[PDB]
């Protein structure tokens, strides 16, 4: 009936002890909401079968969202997200590797 | 444009506290706190401000149910009993997370044997589970009997190597069952004949080994059972102790267990009636009171290893006269006021009450013992107090602003200056002689200030 | 339905005497759902003037959004190219009730919009969006109306826009009597995607309504995006003409991208949040934000 | 086939609740046609009428929400009906499941101006009358995005 | 801004219009 959505997420050359004190796991836009664990790992759990995005989301690092897939009987498969063209399909890794593509731009340059 | 902190500013705030945790080394300086937002943060002691925190769903799925604390770990179990999580109080991050099985859940507690604590109790209207400790793993799980009548609310558990499950039924019998640590078999059941109990959570507490005791006030009685040695309710008086119930209202016992692995305190508090304490002992069937509080509010309980204390708070001169506020520490052991440990606050709000104490206590340089409380009170302050004098209060932290429901924001009121352009305008000269004048001598003060 | 006043003076009373029949109060029931409207007597009573009724057995009303009485607009009009003006119908008792359908199904929930007129009860608009699902946040302000939603069969946030564009001769310039107001306004909309959820929704205001609007959109994130309101324009073309190059209109794109340079707050994220308060700051380029969750942020 | 929805109006110098019987509404639920049948003006009605636009009053039209079980109302400024020579619009919203909504009474042309009118200008009803659904609202078009995209 | 008066000008049309208003006044202050 409900399934649980397994991932590690990792930043490059920060250990994990120093981000994941203020990152949260996000499934559906707090819809389902997870925690990360000391090595980098997350588990969201009572994930009901359906197309979830999964996003971690964290002040100082971004990630890029997956489109996980779960069938009825318990079958999981990763994509990535695209909101237009909702039959494209682009095989991801599972477990969910979610590797940062650094910190984000917040702010905008002088001149 | 990265002009930050020249505008904006944020304020973080957890909700009002449900859980807060306070037993540490404790020279570092944390303050874990689970709170009704669904929020479980970690509150510096010296500052007040957030280390981390972690916001789980606002809805009904976020709620916290139970929190403990072992070491540096912390174990929480929310969403109606669904989830148990392990929280790592040094980096912020999470231990292990497992789901636990469906059913109500009704009492969570730490278990050990061999001078070590091993393993986790849970607690669920249907049954019991064991589940280990650093990693998670169900130990095992074993059904209740006669779950349909009997609501089970109470675990207990020392060194002694079993558990022990309370039910009762509303007006009517309780049953104890003892089930074996290593193995699951139920060991032992017993049943006891009960027409005047009506609660076992916020009415009846486990003593030094194993000892069930709990008010009726229908016969005005405190009954006694050693689950260990006995089979039967015990009934002792009051009348002796000359210490009467609260007329409708519904006593508490409050006993003390500062090492899950080991046994628990023989003395423990009695709430009789609102605003009315009373430090009792018990030894060997018989009841000794140690100390008498009226007209005292709230009352917790510190160990700082072996020197079990107590706080009560009362007010000062009097419903309070001015708020002032005043606790002080006693002995568990015999009720002896601890002298140069009293701290005195004061609230500024006029309808305001203290809610819950929590105390952190730790040995003084000169081989005394200190304490720092956390005192929350009706509009959900919290109050972190100190037994210094001129700095009674450590930092406060007003978290009722995490619920603002209206906002507006109001311009503030003129300077001095522009309140005098309101004077030479508008003050209707009779005639243009008359308003030149006028306004002649509001430029003549603006030019001599 | 007795009207109390305050201050209840002689002059309060005398000035509501002589202004009774232009206050009107509506009053909606969401339970049975239903819309009462009322109209102030000189003796401080209320007589029942118009009445609607959306059956809960289909739909509930979730949101009734007014627009504020503080903002003010600017231009009465825009230029559609070639010197001509297009005017806005600029109803100030106009409310955009938003309603969910009962039925949960993924294959048959709508969304429902009706723009009714507070005054009268003539509904300007009746829209129904089908297979949609809420939670639903509506801003309404000047002239346009843009909620957001979640679109079951493709599983996406979705903007809305609708926008009240009068003729290109506005009925009166005098006044807005909503008794007096037989036209019916060109309801132009569009629809958007969004890349994220959405916590809280809000547009900023100032006072003569000069400088540009934009939306502040708290996503779940604790970020607040600032998209701008000229960006979710229903008169974007599927297809360029040379009228959508000089007016300078951007064609239509469905993809409503989240730039991080967009977000009034760096890094300061306010986590579950669940309003946004605008003022207008005394100048006429800077507006006072102040999102409240959890976390305060100003 | 068809339903009968009744169609009250109400005008009076008190501004009070007097609904009359002024005709009945034929709805096609099977088509989506609306036709009215109504009673023409009589001499104490046309007076009350006309004695209620120099008061400045109000014209109440009222139907049952089902063909008793409930009211829905509209007003119009009786100024702007005598004035335009009983030329009226009367529109009935409905759910898309056919529930009745709402009713909204229009006068053109729209506005008072004291305009003097012969009785003979007032006992001949012009009602327009309409049916209006709920109309589907557009999502976003992605198709055309996509050959764009090419 | 695109909904700003046309009143309303930058600096560069202020200096245009004191370069164009100060030639008259330089035969003030000069012999000319
Ligand atoms: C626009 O509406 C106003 C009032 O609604 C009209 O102005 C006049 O207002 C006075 C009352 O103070 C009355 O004589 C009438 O209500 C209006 N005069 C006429 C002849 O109707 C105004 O006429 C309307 N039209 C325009 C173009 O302004
Ligand atoms: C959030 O953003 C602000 C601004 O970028 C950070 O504050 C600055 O942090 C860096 C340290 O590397 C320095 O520039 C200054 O010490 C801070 N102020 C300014 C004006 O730059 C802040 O550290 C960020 N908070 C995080 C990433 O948690
Ligand atoms: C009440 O307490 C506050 C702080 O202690 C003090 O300022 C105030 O004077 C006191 N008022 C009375 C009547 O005690
Ligand atoms: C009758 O109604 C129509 C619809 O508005 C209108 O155009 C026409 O002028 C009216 N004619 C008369 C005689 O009322």
């Amino acid at each position: 009936d409900r399934f649980k959505i397994e991932g590690r997420a990792v930043v490059p050359g920060v250990k994990p002890q120093d981000w994941i004190s203020a990152a949260r796991v996000l499934v559906d836009g707090e819809e389902h909401v997870g925690f990360l664990k000391t090595d980098g790992s997350f588990v969201v759990h009572d994930i009901p079968s359906g197309s979830y995005v999964v996003e971690v989301v964290s002040p100082a690092y971004r990630f890029d969202p997956v489109r996980v897939d779960i069938t009825s009987k318990g079958k999981m498969r990763a994509r990535y997200v695209n909101y237009i063209k909702t039959s494209e399909v682009v095989r991801l890794p599972y477990p969910l590797q979610m590797k940062s593509s650094g910190p984000p731009s917040y702010f905008i340059k002088r001149e | 444009e990265d002009q930050v902190g020249k505008f904006d500013w944020r304020q973080q705030y957890v909700g009002k506290v449900k859980f807060a945790s306070l037993e540490f080394s404790p020279g570092s300086k944390k303050l874990v706190v689970a709170t009704e937002k669904n929020v479980i943060a970690a509150l510096n002691s010296r500052t007040g401000e957030i280390l981390w925190r972690h916001v789980d769903k606002g809805t009904a799925e976020g709620a916290v149910d139970a929190m403990l604390l072992h070491g540096q770990d912390v174990i929480t179990v929310s969403n109606g009993g669904r989830i148990m999580r392990s929280w790592e109080t040094n980096i912020g991050g999470l231990n292990w997370e497992i789901t636990l099985d469906s059913g109500s859940f009704q009492a969570l507690g730490l278990v050990g044997l061999q001078e070590s604590v091993r393993y986790i109790a849970v607690l669920k209207k249907t049954t019991l589970a064991l589940h280990h400790l650093s990693s998670g793993h169900l130990k095992w799980v074993e059904h209740l009997p006669e779950s349909d009548s009997i609501h089970y609310q109470m675990v207990y558990s020392y060194g002694s190597g079993v558990v022990w499950a309370l039910g009762v039924v509303p007006f009517s019998h309780v049953n104890i069952v003892k089930f074996n640590v290593e193995d699951g078999e139920i060991v032992q059941q017993v049943r006891v004949s009960t027409p005047w109990l009506q609660h076992l959570s916020g009415a009846c507490g486990v003593v030094d080994e194993a000892v069930l005791v709990c008010p009726d006030p229908s016969s005005r009685s405190l009954q006694t059972l050693a689950l260990e040695t006995e089979w039967e309710l015990r009934q002792i008086p009051l009348q002796s102790l000359d210490l009467e119930f609260g007329s409708g209202f519904q006593p508490r016992v409050l006993p003390t267990q500062p090492n899950p692995v080991d046994a628990s305190r023989a003395q423990f508090f009695l709430h009789l009636s609102p605003s009315h304490y009373a430090l009792l002992q018990y030894h060997y069937g018989t009841l000794s009171l140690l100390k008498n509080f009226p007209q005292t509010a709230l009352v917790s309980f510190a160990t700082t290893g072996e020197k079990t204390v107590a706080a009560v708070m009362a007010c000062r001169n009097e419903a309070c006269f001015n708020q002032t506020y005043t606790i002080n520490l006693y002995l568990v052991e015999t009720g002896r006021r601890l002298l140069d440990t009293t701290i005195t606050f004061s609230l500024e709000q006029s309808g305001t009450r203290p809610e819950r104490l929590y105390i952190q206590v730790f040995l003084k340089k000169d081989d005394s013992v200190g304490y720092r409380a956390l005192v929350q009170t009706e509009d959900h302050l919290l109050l972190f107090l100190q037994q210094l004098a001129g700095k009674v209060v450590l930092w406060s932290r007003e978290e009722s602003l995490a619920e603002v429901v209206c906002l507006e924001m109001v311009d503030l009121p003129l300077t001095g200056a522009q309140a005098e352009l309101e004077g030479e305008f508008g003050k209707k000269a009779d005639g243009l002689l008359g308003m030149f004048l006028k306004r002649l001598s509001s430029q003549l003060i603006l030019l001599q200030a | 339905y007795k009207v109390t006043a305050f201050p209840a003076t002689r002059n309060v009373l005398r000035q509501l005497h002589e202004l009774a029949p232009s206050i009107f109060f509506y009053l909606v029931d969401a339970e049975q759902g239903r819309l009462c409207g009322y109209r102030l007597r000189k003796d401080l009573t209320t007589e029942l003037s118009w009445e609607l009724t959306i059956p809960p057995e289909v739909q509930r009303i979730v949101k009734v959004k007014g627009k504020r009485s503080s903002e003010h607009v600017h231009s009465q009009g825009r230029v559609m190219g070639d010197r001509s003006v297009l005017y806005k119908s600029l109803n100030p008792n106009l409310l955009a009730v938003v309603t969910e359908s009962t039925d949960a199904h993924h294959e048959r929930t709508f969304i429902g919009i009706f723009l009714i007129d507070g005054v009268t009860g003539r509904i300007i608009h009746s829209s129904v969006q089908k297979k949609a699902k809420g939670p639903v946040h509506i801003v309404h302000s000047e002239n346009w109306v843009v909620y957001q939603y979640w679109n079951t069969k493709a599983r996406r946030n979705e903007f809305t826009v609708l926008e009240l564009y009068e003729g290109t001769e506005q009925y009166n310039a005098t006044a807005f009597s909503s008794l007096d107001r037989p036209q019916l306004p060109q309801v132009l909309q569009q629809s958007y995607i969004f890349p994220s959820s959405i916590s809280a929704m809000e547009a900023t205001i100032t006072e003569r309504g000069i400088t540009s609007r934009h939306l502040l959109i708290g996503l779940p994130s604790g970020a607040i995006l600032s998209l701008p309101k000229a960006l979710l324009d229903p008169r974007r073309p599927e297809i360029p003409t040379e009228q959508s190059r000089e007016e300078n209109l951007i064609p239509y794109s469905p993809d409503v991208q989240i730039h991080a340079e967009r977000f009034i707050n760096y890094n300061q994220t306010v986590s579950r949040m669940r309003g946004i308060y605008t003022a207008p700051s005394g100048l006429e380029s800077t507006c006072l934000v102040v999102a409240y969750g959890l976390d305060i942020y100003q | 086939g068809t339903v009968g929805l009744l169609l009250e109006h109400s005008f009076e110098i008190d501004d009070s609740a007097n609904f009359r019987k002024r005709g009945s509404l034929l709805w096609n639920q099977q088509d989506g046609t609306l036709s009215l049948s109504q009673r023409q003006l009589s001499e104490e009605e046309r007076g009350r009428l006309r004695d209620v636009a120099a008061l400045n009053g109000l014209y109440r039209v009222r139907i049952p929400r089902r063909p008793a079980g409930g009211y829905v109302s509209s007003f119009v400024p009786a100024c702007s009906l005598v004035e335009s020579h009983l030329s009226d619009q009367l529109t009935l919203h409905v759910d898309v499941a056919g529930n009745v909504v709402g009713v909204s009474v229009v006068t053109h042309p729209g506005g008072c101006r004291g305009h003097e009118v012969e009785d003979v200008d007032l006992e001949l009803f012009n009602t327009s009358v309409q049916l209006q659904p709920p109309t589907t609202a557009p999502g976003p078009e992605t198709a055309a995005f996509i050959e764009r995209l090419e | 801004l695109l909904t700003l008066d046309a009143s309303w000008v930058s600096s560069a049309s202020w200096y245009f219009l004191n370069v164009f208003g100060l030639r008259s006044i330089y035969s003030l202050i000069l012999g000319q």
